[PDB]
């Protein structure tokens, strides 16, 4: 599955879309670790 | 690359006769 | 004719006139300073020559001296311990002759010096009048204590002996053999000249069976290489690259070691050229240097790019020359990615069409025609010897991705891939050879030799690899679920996998007793780590908690098997026999 | 009938750059003419004339121009095109890539001389392949069944066991319930690849009919062009002129086109995709369409060409252009090879266009055309479900889709995974295939009508 | 199952290697039956060279065959030492027939500096004026050309024809 | 080796196209000869010979071709190659690209004449770099320290202050006090009018001009002179280093502006451009000037390089920061993230790396704790950057007491260690003392990269 046409400018656009998606993992994974750590300590309580 | 090398090959052809 | 004139220079390329009897890919000497070039196009009476050096100050009318030879190497005594560049100019001799710190670019200094005298001895039943064919061992020159430089006949010519030299000291210019053929008696000295692009002829190829004992435990057990095989490693900045290269020179079963540093760096090349002359070799007697059996092709990026293209072909021709004597040559090319950049420069010079990501159309063909020059193979000649060439070629892909027109062309040709990892070097897991992505296509060949010599080994490797793959699959669920919900048969696999990763796979190269463990120790420690794993299966299916606390001295015996010093050789097998039965006691309890 | 004039010899070369030698003052040169170059040292090289213009003739030598002089070399013009010596005793031997014997053998005695380019078959007298070849592999015989006279490639990659499944379908090739003469072209292969095929054909005793043509990687790349041309004009001789069923195995076809790119880039021809020439479709089809069977003859020729796609890409110019000429492909995959399935055959991009005429009542039996479409449909849905349980979770799926999980672990392990020497029949394959459809209910098998469900699904 | 399956494979390799050497021996035996046939043909062409009347009427056309195929202004005839008076009549007879068919005019000479070697049976080698283009029309070069085109016919007429054709 | 024959003057021009002038009837022309063009109105122009073919000699004029007649101009062939007049008196002199003085000064008296292309160094006689070069910047000296003979680029972009830190590490460079024969060759290439005036007003008017060899090359003066400018700068930096035996730091800026000059003369030779317009021989042409570094066996001098280049569109996949990555030994990054935060110098140390910093630092070289305080400051900055995002997305209260301490470390690391101001010359001992002040805010048993043999002394203070 491809999205748009290659122009030498779309490559910088697609790298910007990839950059937000790469930081959309770690910024949201650590949220899912902050929720699970309280979820595991509530279960012990 | 193929277009620019073809121009240079044709540019030597006209230079050789002239 | 014997000279040509220049008739125009337009860059690296010289379109030399008055060259009517010149061949293609022939080397010439352009100008008054005699710049080395290569004939690359031949338009009637004129030939265009790409010059390997900087054309600067070349006149129109300068003599182009043709040699009549293609790019070739000088093969003879004076080659072990020497340091050449890709077109074989002796860098150690060129600094003593000129007393300068540069390469003067007009220097036709011979690769083998004609002043040192070598003790030649004949073949002793090679009588006068005897017929001799190409590849026959003609004499023996004692080059060092280790290397007996066997003088041979070139594979081109053939004849009957008319004069042989008496045993004594001669130069590389002295006439040693005369051979009569139908027309004219030919004479030649101890040195032969052979082109680098042309594969050395040989009697018949053989399948490779004997493994290479590198000395490292992850290399010799899980992903083994054979002598006569092809290996590739990642060439990153620091994982284990200089460590595996120096362990291959120090503790392998190989008679000579050549190292081709091919367009490497400014200061990474000087790290090799200072550390290799100060390495040490363990021969049966007293400790010798590694440089008695070593020849280096040192080639930096400042050097000519047509010398960095030829550095791979120079090395493998020196590899095939010491193959023909009967030795077991091992070749380390570092790196083959910097060589492929030299192909992109030569093809970009001649405006060749870019096939795959810049690299030319013949990139996969030159790589195939280089790794196929390696193999265990019966040499030409009547004395009937056997030799081999192993190739370990480093690959430096961009960003550590293994999808590249050089990398994917390499992994489709090589059979062994020791995957050295950067992150394993971050945790100081030494050596850093990853085991998920590594492979070895040399198991079946090895499978023959291991039933004549080790026997109880193969099944040991198969289950040890079955532990490490099941460990990674189990370790994913440890963070998701937890260790308290894991089954009893699975948790004993995890502790012995951690026992393998610390005792078997981890190996300290500075801890004296671990520099060169030979083989049984390698079959020794794995025969006790998996028999403990097999006995723990029925002992669990008969409690995991009571065995972990009560075997803490017995597990300490397994975790200390790597300290069997080299003053303990036969005694180490007796300790391997007795430490096993201590496991046999505590199974019933 | 016979050329009887003495051949001319020219010492008149005028240009040599790359693999091309330019000869001047040739008197009436001829296109596609074969020549013989005599080097100044005495080694002999052959060459084809690729362009003639007045008195000039541009040849290309097969072994490369390394060392070709200007004053001293002598080229001799053989007055005919490149014809190989073909015979019936051209069988049972091993030859090199160019034309010559390898196993210390004689040259062939040449029953006739056939042009290696051949000539295309008239489509009016070319009969359609109907009878089915049972290869003993369930992924081949069950879902993508080949016919006798079918061109069908093996789409592979580097490292995958394509040579192992190449030797397997040679031992087990038989008609569905007088042997196949196998002609084997080995192109750009390793030495251990050529030793594997030599020691396999010398093991099963089939080497009395093997025509193995080997061309290693050290051999030159321009000889890889004429390597399938000679390997298919003997198969044309054995099948259309000697009345014998021939199975041709071409490997590696990627090494053919990479050698074809080198000659095209040296001639400065127009490139297509990724540097390959624009006439690559035509050159691939002049060695693929020389297959099938003709009406007046009882022999036939089937082609299984092995090619390794670069970087696992099926949209590369190698498997795309061979997919447009051939009649369906076999896709050995990499992700099924990591799970230690011995044929790692992803059946979803696999196809057999001539499988429909080769299945049925007279050919195997009634349910072959119907169980193959249902095994395809349940593998297609269950693999899309497999991409859903990896992103959402293993428990929150539809209850029907847990049977799709149970189908896929039984499909990849019992149906396709059979071992290197097990040769199942086609009736064994459909019996194993109905066992995997047994775990589904009767009304979820949508692609099967209700008629033949009654005869096979209760069992 | 290692001791039995290996010796069954090694015997089956040994049996298949026996049929390979048996096939290659009878194929190499077919070489010498053709090789001496070409060798005795080389002897029997020398007996044609010995007698003169049949050899010269061969040599008239054989010089003209090299002449009509080269078609140069200046051509150079190079012959055997013994046949030098015989080719001198053959060149002089071939001049006014070259002017009949073609309408240039030739300028032949016969090279006295270099001759064909003595082991050469017969024939002639005709060059052009510039020493560059050469037509080799000797008896060793004419026997080789006919022997190539007749290997279909000297196999079927001299051994058994194949039972499977077309 | 004097040449004594008189020079020929040709009035035989035949063709003019672009910068190229084609001459006829030349008597034995050499390839890289310098020629002198005399215009019909009397103005003098120089030029190299671009290509010679029998009688024809194709020269390219430096200063342009405008006004060159076909009948009246006269070319003056000097028989020799371009040679650099080198001395020690080129230290504190401002020269322009080609050779000429710029600060109203005299022509150099030139105790030797050296070829600008040079000859490649012997790899066998090139010894490994060991000692450190002090730059005065804590982001360079503390974290990514350079050796004596290391080549290390600074990867920047347009608008970022890579010229302001080029003039800084030339103004306060030294070898380490260690309680000595130091020079600097500065090649300013493709600079503006304002960047050229900034360089002269700096060095000169700061007192550094006793050891600077600053070479200007503006955007007006010809593009062929951008090619001969770092060949000029490294010729003088091979005469001061291991011919006068002193340590020379060479700064090459902008090394991205060198390659468009390399691209321009390539198309003047009617050569087909390679990947992205840049020529195929660019990896060789960058190798001729990057590999003129290192230290040699029997000589006490050394030469190290900092080639400063700007990557276009912040893309490392571009061949200008890619072909210099295959050949140089670690990179320094100037980022737009820290520059917009008003942090000078805007150097981030997570993606930056010095491949020969293990050799540079040590016990005799700076002091013993350098290998561990830099390993710990890199670790706490990486962990502190991760917890800096959890303050945003999770909460200021949810983060623990130790993760709050990494927050207070990063606020003082970027403002006291990295940010230093354009005139503060911190030595390598003042750099490690600031680094220990930012490690003292952490307690013990968190500094896991520092062993206890050195942690026992430097932590209590």
């Amino acid at each position: 599955r491809i999205e748009i046409f290659p122009s030498r400018m779309a490559q910088t656009i697609m790298k910007a879309r990839l950059k937000g998606a790469q930081t959309g993992r770690n910024l949201l994974k650590k949220k899912s670790d902050a929720l699970t750590l309280r979820f595991r300590q509530i279960l012990k309580k | 690359f193929y277009r620019l090398k073809k121009i240079q090959e044709k540019k030597k052809i006209l230079k050789e006769k002239s | 004719s014997t000279f040509g004139y220049v008739h125009g220079v337009s860059g690296p390329v010289v379109t030399a006139c008055d060259m009517a009897g010149a061949a293609m890919y022939e080397l010439v000497r352009v100008g008054h300073s005699e710049l080395v070039g290569e004939i690359i196009r031949l338009e009637g009476d004129m030939a265009t020559i790409q010059v390997y050096e900087e054309t600067s100050g070349v006149s129109v009318g300068d003599p182009v001296l043709r040699t009549g030879k293609p790019l070739s190497v000088e093969l003879g005594p004076g080659i072990m311990g020497a340091i050449f560049d890709g077109i074989q100019r002796p860098l150690s001799d060129i600094s003593s002759q000129t007393q300068s710190i540069y390469i003067p670019r007009g220097v036709n200094v011979s690769a083998l010096s004609r002043d040192v005298k070598w003790d030649f001895t004949p073949c002793k039943n090679l009588r006068v009048g005897s017929h001799i064919t190409g590849g026959d061992i003609y004499g023996i020159v004692n080059e060092n204590s280790l290397i007996k430089h066997k003088i041979m006949l070139p594979p081109r010519n053939r004849g009957t002996v008319t004069y042989i030299a008496p045993p004594g000291n001669y130069d590389t210019s002295d006439v040693v053999l005369e051979l009569e053929f139908e027309g004219i008696k030919e004479k030649f000295s101890m040195v032969q000249v052979w082109p680098v692009r042309q594969v050395r002829p040989v009697t018949e190829k053989l399948p490779a069976n004997h493994p290479l004992l590198t000395g490292q435990r992850v290399l010799d057990a899980l992903f083994p290489c054979v002598q006569g095989g092809t290996t590739a490693i990642p060439g990153a900045f620091g994982c284990g690259k200089t460590v595996i290269s120096q362990s291959l020179s120090k503790y392998s079963n190989s008679d000579v070691i050549i190292y081709v540093g091919c367009g490497e760096r400014g200061n990474e090349m000087s790290e090799v050229l200072r550390d290799f002359p100060e390495l040490t070799m363990e021969v049966d007697g007293k400790v010798e240097s590694i440089m008695k059996r070593t020849a280096l092709v040192a080639n930096t990026s400042n050097m000519p790019v047509a010398a960095r293209e030829a550095s791979i072909y120079t090395g493998i021709t020196l590899s095939e020359y010491f193959r023909d004597m009967g030795y077991h040559v091992s070749m380390m090319a570092d790196s083959t990615s910097r060589w492929a950049e030299a192909l992109r420069e030569i093809s970009g010079r001649l405006a060749e069409m870019p096939a795959d990501s810049g690299y030319p159309a013949y990139l996969g063909a030159r790589l195939a025609s280089f790794y196929e020059r390696a193999g265990r193979v019966k040499c030409l000649g009547n004395p009937e010897r056997e030799g081999s060439v192993s190739i370990v070629g480093a690959v430096s892909p961009p960003g550590g991705d293994f999808s590249d027109p050089v990398t994917s062309a390499t992994l489709g040709i090589v059979q062994v891939f020791w995957g050295l990892d950067k992150k394993l070097a971050q945790r100081k897991h030494f050596p850093s050879v990853n085991w998920l992505i590594s492979y070895s296509k040399y198991m079946r060949a090895l499978d023959e030799y291991y039933d004549k010599h080790f026997t109880e080994f193969v099944p040991l490797r198969t289950k040890a690899k079955e532990i490490l793959q099941e460990e990674e699959d189990l370790a994913e669920i440890v963070q998701l679920v937890g260790k308290a919900s894991l089954a009893e048969t699975d948790k004993i696999t995890l502790e012995v996998a951690k026992l393998i990763k610390d005792d078997f796979l981890q190996q300290n190269g500075y801890t004296p007793y671990d520099r060169f463990c030979p083989f049984y120790k390698t079959v020794g420690m794995l025969s006790n780590m998996i028999a403990f794993y097999d006995m723990a299966r029925r002992a669990v299916e008969t409690t995991w908690s009571i065995i972990r606390e009560h075997m803490g001295e017995i597990l300490y015996k397994l975790s200390s098997m790597k300290f069997k010093d080299p003053v303990k050789d036969g005694e180490a097998k007796i300790k391997a026999d007795y430490a096993q039965l201590l496991e046999d006691m505590q199974n019933a309890f | 009938n016979y050329l009887s004039q003495p051949r001319l010899t020219y010492k008149t070369v005028s240009g040599v750059n790359g693999p091309l030698v330019i000869l001047d003052h040739v008197k009436f040169p001829r296109y596609a003419e074969i020549v013989h170059l005599t080097l100044p040292d005495g080694t002999k090289r052959s060459g084809q004339v690729l362009e003639v213009s007045g008195s000039k003739a541009v040849v290309q030598v097969f072994e490369g121009t390394s060392g070709i002089d200007a004053k001293k070399t002598s080229c001799e013009f053989t007055g005919d095109i490149l014809r190989t010596p073909v015979s019936e005793d051209m069988l049972g031997r091993v030859f090199n890539g160019s034309g010559k014997p390898i196993d210390r053998g004689p040259v062939v005695l040449a029953e006739d001389f056939l042009d290696i380019m051949g000539q295309p078959i008239n489509p009016q007298c070319r009969i359609y392949p109907e009878e089915m070849i049972q290869t003993g592999i369930s992924a081949i015989d069950g879902m993508n069944s080949i016919a006798r006279g079918q061109k069908i490639p093996i789409f592979s990659a580097a490292g995958l066991p394509h040579n192992e499944i190449a030797a397997q379908i040679c031992r087990q090739a038989g008609l569905v319930k007088e042997n196949f003469a196998i002609v084997f072209a080995a192109m750009g292969v390793n030495m251990e690849t050529a030793r594997f095929f030599k020691s396999d054909f010398e093991e099963n005793g089939s080497m009395d009919n093997v025509c193995l043509f080997l061309n290693l990687a050290n051999d030159p790349t321009i000889e890889r062009i004429i390597t399938p041309r000679l390997a298919l004009t003997t198969a044309e001789f054995l099948a259309y002129q000697c009345e014998k069923h021939v199975l041709v195995i071409l490997t590696d076809m990627s090494s053919y086109a990479e050698a074809l790119r080198e000659v095209s880039a040296a001639r400065e021809e127009v490139p297509g995709r990724r540097g390959f020439p624009g006439y690559m479709y035509t050159d691939l089809a002049t060695i693929y369409e020389r297959a099938g069977r003709v009406e007046g003859r009882n022999g036939s020729i089937t082609q299984i060409p092995i090619l390794t796609m670069p970087n696992d890409d099926i949209t590369h110019p190698i498997p795309d252009l061979t997919g447009y000429i051939t009649e369906g492909q076999i896709y050995v995959d990499r992700q099924l090879h990591n799970r230690q399935i011995y044929p790692p055959i992803n059946v979803l991009p696999s196809l057999s266009r001539l499988m429909k005429s080769a299945i049925g009542e007279g050919m195997t039996r009634k349910d072959h055309a119907d169980v193959s479409n249902q095994l395809y449909a349940c593998y297609a849905i269950g693999k899309d479900v497999q991409a859903m349980k990896a992103v959402v979770g293993e428990e929150a799926l539809t209850s029907d889709d847990l049977l799709y999980l149970e189908f896929l672990q039984k499909f990849e392990r019992n149906f396709i995974a059979q071992g290197p020497y097990e040769n199942r029949t086609v009736y064994e394959t459909l019996d194993i295939g109905w066992q995997l459809l047994r775990i589904f209910p009767k009304e979820m098998l949508k692609r099967i009508p209700q008629s033949t469900l009654s005869e096979f699904y209760p069992r | 199952e290692k001791k039995e399956k290996q010796i069954e494979q090694q015997k089956k390799i040994q049996m298949s290697n026996l049929m390979n050497q048996a096939r290659l021996k009878v194929l190499r035996a077919r070489d010498d039956l053709i090789t001496d046939l070409l060798n005795e043909a080389k002897q029997r062409l020398s007996k044609v060279v010995k007698d003169t009347t049949r050899y010269q009427v061969l040599l008239d056309g054989l010089v003209l065959q090299g002449l009509y195929q080269l078609l140069e202004p200046r051509m150079i005839v190079r012959c055997r030492k013994q046949d030098f008076p015989l080719v001198k009549a053959a060149v002089q007879k071939a001049i006014p027939v070259y002017k009949v068919a073609t309408k240039r005019d030739v300028d032949v000479q016969i090279d006295q500096e270099a001759y064909l070697p003595e082991e050469i049976a017969g024939g002639v080698e005709i060059y052009n004026g510039d020493r560059k283009i050469k037509v080799s029309n000797t008896l060793e070069s004419r026997l080789d050309l006919i022997a190539q085109q007749m290997m279909p016919e000297v196999r079927g007429a001299l051994f058994g024809a194949n039972a499977n054709r077309k």
